[PDB]
RNA sequence: UUUCUUGCCGGAGGUAGAGCUACUGGAUGGCCGAUGGGCCCCACAGGGUUACUGACGUCAGCCAAACUCCGAAUGCCGGUAAGUCCAAGAGUGCGGCAGUGAGACGGCGGGGGAUAAGCUCCGUGCGUCGAGAGGGAAACAGCCCAGAUCGCCGGCUAAGGCCCCUAAGCGUGUGCUAAGUGGAAAAGGAUGUGCAGUCGCGAAGACAACCAGGAGGUUGGCUUAGAAGCAGCCACCCUUGAAAGAGUGCGUAAUAGCUCACUGGUCAAGUGAUUGUGCGCCGAUAAUGUAGCGGGGCUCAAGCACACCGCCGAAGCCGC
RNA sequence: UUGCCUCCUAAAAUGUAACGGAGGCGCCCAAAGGUUCCCUCAACCUGGACGGCAAUCAGGUGUUGAGUGUAAGUGCACAA
RNA sequence: ACCUCGAUGUCGGCUCGUCGCAUCCUGGGGCUGGAGCAGGUCCCAAGGGUUGGGCUGUUCGCCCAUUAAAGCGGCACGCG
RNA sequence: GUUACGGCGGUCCAUAGCGGCAGGGAAACGCCCGGUCCCAUCCCGAACCCGGAAGCUAAGCCUGCCAGCGCCGAUGAUACUACCCAUCCGGGUGGAAAAGUAGGACACCGCCGAACAC
């Protein structure tokens, strides 16, 4: 789940502001 | 196990699990307790499990408070299955647990066999707890 | 006594009691500004929309 | 594998229809109930299926009679 | 016996709120609230850590002598309103309270020595209600078990109640009882 | 102007929360004590004794989508005063011409599911995509910023950024981190480190290291071969006293011995224990190739927190 | 499973989906319809041959816990 | 039920490999209820090696004779 | 106008209730006496209905005082919440409970009639 994971956490950049979309 | 006798409806929505435990936060029955630091579902497996461990450590004489009943059920359909086909039939019991709440509390004479079999308990839920004295 | 209300934000993104009030003021592009009297419906009308403006009272 | 429920009947849109302070024209019905949860008040009737109507014009406000919620038509005055 | 009452300073809550309360109890202050026969609702910060300490030197029920301003009041603790998980005091009642004024308290009632080996001692009641005057408030009151007799119960009409207290519970309000310490084939047997 | 917004005024609710000795159910431990249980004297009368089970009641702590003595914020209905008003290009009515009726993800409230799914089904004067170009997120419909009339070899900014790639800071001040943590993860383990709060003793010399000991009643009574203090029960006794524990660990299988908790010493100031935290450590673990900062590189920070000072930056705003 | 009715989901206006959670309906009553007047239950204690907690009698306490043709909900003791 | 139904060929065997290490053998160790011989368990270690048959369509599996050993897996359950 | 009065009402119908203690009988309000007559009991002149004034404050009624139970109930805090910040944590500005505490309360207001100086 390597994949889903760390798509998943990239949503917590600075630039995205804890969100992005297909969380 | 803790099991109702019998509860009004038998599939009901999964308990709201939110917020700080308001009623049943202060120590009253006995003198230690253990005081829960999160949200869960203590089912009766956890429950029947820590008593035991509080009665092997102690094993003398001395009072266990389970004053947190699960009477809450928890459904799940059968394996293999796919979605549809309505609800499942009931099949394990919950108490539903907010950080504040005391579940465990005892009574024995001294301090640390009375701490050490507090946190045997402990080690078999599914949270966070602390021990804590009858006193603020 | 009296403010002057500035827009800073933009309305895309912003609900509709928001952009209404912001259009309500008077003003409509990000650095615009309008000057008025400091009673209580400007008062409601600039709280709804404090994220999106900066206010300072003249004098 | 099948659910034994799954039925329910329409919406009968049951409420208060007119408010406190809200003028009527004599007649119309003000509050759609199944009980009497709001009692009949002064220059107020009530329909067979416990529906309140007025029974002359004027504005809608509500009040409590000996512990009883009560709607009543007000006579606004001829301008 | 007269308790010394205790020395706090505090000043008069500016304004108030879940906004102000929260930013005087980050500053380590306490609000609280004077009330009474004094008719005025007074709204006052207090040290954090001072009303700490004196409620560790002198229980939950001490008199207090409050500076607001230069005037001096005398109050006793009425209720503190406390966090269950944080454990800090959040806010603090304070009845007005003046020399020979009777009032109602409740008193904890911790059992002191040893008991008799083959049982053990269990108390129902911690706390007991008792009428006494202001200065005269017993932060706690002791009961006696030393070797009790098989199981037995022990209610707050046979306690060794102060001089000039006077007991408000109904006196047949249990305290500690003494139940037989469950053997080895009896204390497993419960909980399920 | 009927639309919409904001202030005020008139309303009806049963949600969040809470409470339950206010109902319906669940449900913890006490207390008294029935009726029904057994027994005696002796009848199956009657009386009392007894683990009785222990109605009811009562004390204290609790729980609920289909519980409610209670109970908001918002929203909703109306009124009213204004606002916007060379515009929202707003309402409403009649008509001509439609397309649409497969939606998606994200925030908040929920059902189904295992409180799984980039799952599925609803609510939302919620948003964006659809039907959205431009800037940021390395790349990246739905996230953040901002809505493209055209031109310009002008300026100011937003999100994000300022060692080099790469525009702008190897910025200043005070601290923290040694893990390349930053630049993934759980239960749980742990003399990492900084700060704050109490507690025990402590130049009448305490913690460590160093020596003399650690006894007489007396191998306490339990089934067994010896429980003697070191399988497993009953718990915490006197004399010398300082120092002796119904004796702390090894091991003698039982003893003995090695020792210890505990008083006497020369030594010379700290010493031991928690609680709240700021950062770190371990747990840690897949298959083409570093490969869980975009790269180089970075602790001499280019890492983190708090203040402050500038600047860069869009098709946004201004300038012509 | 397919029409109708009631409740919860349903987020305090209305409305709101799922092979979500629970039940009813396809009738009945010439009075169980209209009006007029009159009354207050259930439960509990005490006293009574059958007769036992329990059946009918008497005294008291009893504001709603009874009942309302029929599900559920809203009502109703001013009484429905 | 997200791409593919105006076509992404579906098991086993053969040929040929390639990578991980969660080590089967060989190599280095700590603890043992390790005397030695031989083991048990954990840790480190991926360089090389890792057999031929009977039964069955077989994978799986059962067995036969060996061997230092006859490892487990990913690659469109690798490879038409 | 005075009233230890009698009626008819009202109040987001208990701050008014329950209970307890102590009083009153001018007219009134009652009880009380009887069933000849209207009228009545699913039997009962108990009720209702009709006639009367021997006795009464024992009740009902009303008056005064008690906070024991029931009721009402802040201020402050907290829960929850709208909107907005905010990389999960969390925070800010407005609204703000339930429970609990301080306490309150043994109702108040109105219109007619009765007796009384009038
Ligand atoms: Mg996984
Ligand atoms: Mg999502
Ligand atoms: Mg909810
Ligand atoms: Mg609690
Ligand atoms: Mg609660
Ligand atoms: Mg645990
Ligand atoms: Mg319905
Ligand atoms: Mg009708
Ligand atoms: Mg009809
Ligand atoms: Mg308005
Ligand atoms: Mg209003
Ligand atoms: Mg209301
Ligand atoms: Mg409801
Ligand atoms: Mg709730
Ligand atoms: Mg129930
Ligand atoms: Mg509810
Ligand atoms: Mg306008
Ligand atoms: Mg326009
Ligand atoms: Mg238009
Ligand atoms: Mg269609
Ligand atoms: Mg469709
Ligand atoms: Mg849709
Ligand atoms: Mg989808
Ligand atoms: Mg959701
Ligand atoms: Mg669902
Ligand atoms: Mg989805
Ligand atoms: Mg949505
Ligand atoms: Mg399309
Ligand atoms: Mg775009
Ligand atoms: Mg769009
Ligand atoms: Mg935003
Ligand atoms: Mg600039
Ligand atoms: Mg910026
Ligand atoms: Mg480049
Ligand atoms: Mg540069
Ligand atoms: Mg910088
Ligand atoms: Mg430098
Ligand atoms: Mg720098
Ligand atoms: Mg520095
Ligand atoms: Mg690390
Ligand atoms: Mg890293
Ligand atoms: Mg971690
Ligand atoms: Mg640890
Ligand atoms: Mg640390
Ligand atoms: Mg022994
Ligand atoms: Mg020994
Ligand atoms: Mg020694
Ligand atoms: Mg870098
Ligand atoms: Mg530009
Ligand atoms: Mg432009
Ligand atoms: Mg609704
Ligand atoms: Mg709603
Ligand atoms: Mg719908
Ligand atoms: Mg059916
Ligand atoms: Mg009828
Ligand atoms: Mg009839
Ligand atoms: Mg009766
Ligand atoms: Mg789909
Ligand atoms: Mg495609
Ligand atoms: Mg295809
Ligand atoms: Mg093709
Ligand atoms: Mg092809
Ligand atoms: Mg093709
Ligand atoms: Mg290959
Ligand atoms: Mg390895
Ligand atoms: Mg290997
Ligand atoms: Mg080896
Ligand atoms: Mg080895
Ligand atoms: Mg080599
Ligand atoms: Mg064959
Ligand atoms: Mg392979
Ligand atoms: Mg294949
Ligand atoms: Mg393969
Ligand atoms: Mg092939
Ligand atoms: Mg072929
Ligand atoms: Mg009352
Ligand atoms: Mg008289
Ligand atoms: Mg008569
Ligand atoms: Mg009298
Ligand atoms: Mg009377
Ligand atoms: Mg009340
Ligand atoms: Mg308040
Ligand atoms: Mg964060
Ligand atoms: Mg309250």
């Amino acid at each position: 789940a390597k994949r889903g994971r760390k798509k998943r956490d990239r949503k917590h950049s600075k630039a995205n502001h804890g969100k992005r979309p297909n969380a | 196990m803790l099991i109702p006798r019998k509860v009004k409806h038998r599939k009901q929505h999964h308990p709201e699990q939110r917020g700080i435990a308001s009623g049943g936060t202060s120590v009253s029955f006995g003198d230690y307790g253990i005081q829960a630091l999160e949200h869960a579902y203590i089912t009766n497996r956890q429950i029947e499990s820590a008593r035991i461990a509080i009665n092997r450590h102690i094993k003398r004489g001395g009072k266990v408070w389970i004053n947190i009943f699960p009477d809450r059920p928890l459904t799940k359909k059968p394996a293999e299955t796919r979605m549809g086909s309505g609800k499942g039939s009931p099949e394990w019991w919950v108490a539903n647990v907010k950080p504040g709440r005391v579940l465990f509390e005892l009574s024995y004479p001294d301090e640390k066999t009375a701490r050490d079999a507090l946190t045997r308990a402990i080690h078999k839920l599914p949270i966070k707890a602390r021990i804590v004295t009858r006193e603020e | 006594a009296e403010l002057k209300i500035t827009q800073v934000r933009s309305t895309i993104g912003a609900r509709w009691k928001q952009r209404e009030s912001l259009r309500t003021l008077g003003l409509k592009k990000i650095r615009q500004s309008v000057v008025r009297e400091d009673n209580a419906q400007t008062r409601g009308l600039i709280n709804t929309v404090h994220h999106l403006v900066e206010v300072e009272e003249v004098g | 594998s099948s659910s034994r429920n799954g039925r329910d009947s329409a919406a009968q849109r049951l409420g208060v229809k007119r408010f406190g302070g809200q003028v009527v024209k004599a007649g119309e019905i003000l509050v759609r109930q199944r009980g009497t949860h709001f009692h009949p008040g002064v220059n107020v009737g009530r329909g067979g299926d416990d529906t309140l109507f007025a029974l002359a014009p004027g504005a809608v406000e509500f009040g409590a009679k000996r512990g009883r919620k009560t709607v009543n038509i007000v006579p606004v005055a001829r301008p | 016996t007269a308790n010394i009452p205790n020395k706090l300073t505090a000043n008069v809550r500016t304004r108030t709120g879940k906004g102000a309360s929260r930013q005087a109890r980050r500053d380590g202050k306490v609000p609280a609230v004077l009330y009474g026969h004094g008719t005025d609702p007074q709204h006052l910060e207090l040290n954090a850590r001072d009303f700490a300490a004196v409620l560790r030197s002198h229980g939950t029920n001490a008199i207090l002598t409050l500076d607001i301003e230069g005037t001096e009041q005398l109050a006793l603790t009425k209720a503190l309103d406390v966090h269950p998980i944080r454990r800090n005091i959040q806010h603090a009642d304070l009845l007005v309270v003046q020399r020979g004024e009777k009032v109602t308290v409740e008193v904890t009632v911790l059992v002191e020595g040893d008991a008799t080996p083959g049982t053990l001692v269990t108390q129902d009641a911690n706390t007991i209600e008792i009428e006494a005057e202001a200065l005269s408030i017993p932060e706690q009151l002791t009961v006696s078990v030393e070797g009790v007799e098989a199981g037995t119960q022990i209610t707050a009409g046979q306690i060794s109640l102060p001089e000039g207290v006077n007991l408000i519970s109904d006196p047949e309000l249990l305290v500690v009882n003494v139940v037989e310490a469950p053997s080895a084939e009896a204390l497993e047997e419960e909980g399920a």
